[PDB]
């Protein structure tokens, strides 16, 4: 391999230096934005506690005030 | 110096010095071309 072994060892050599330069090219940056994780619950209305105002009296009418 | 004529050192001078100066100058302007492969601009504008 006396006319071999060079043009083999350059070619792997570049190889090597081509791999290496692709490889730590793309390191820089790659970290422009920050987004947070949203965990949100479920909106819905299953079995909903039900409150009930009742008034009654002997008079006809009343003036009610309530805290909804 | 060791003796031989002006026209015999001349080609004595270059058969044995030319190959070097040119190897030296090649791998001068292929370290300053490894710049170009570089992030920064302030290095990547070195290299051409």
């Amino acid at each position: 391999l006396g006319r071999i072994w060079l043009p083999v060892l350059i070619v792997v050599a570049v190889a090597a230096g081509a791999l290496i330069v692709m490889n730590v090219r793309t390191v820089f940056g790659s970290n422009p934005v920050v987004v947070t994780e949203k965990t949100s619950d479920n909106a819905e209305d299953f079995n909903p506690k039900v409150v009930t105002y009742e008034i009654f009296g002997s008079g006809s009418s009343a003036v009610i005030n309530y805290m909804d | 110096r060791a003796g031989e004529d002006r026209e015999s050192a001349y080609y004595t001078m270059f058969h044995g010095t030319a190959h070097v100066v040119l190897a030296s100058g090649l791998t001068i302007a292929g370290a300053t071309l490894c710049l170009h492969f570089t992030r920064l601009p302030y290095f990547q504008t070195m290299g051409v």
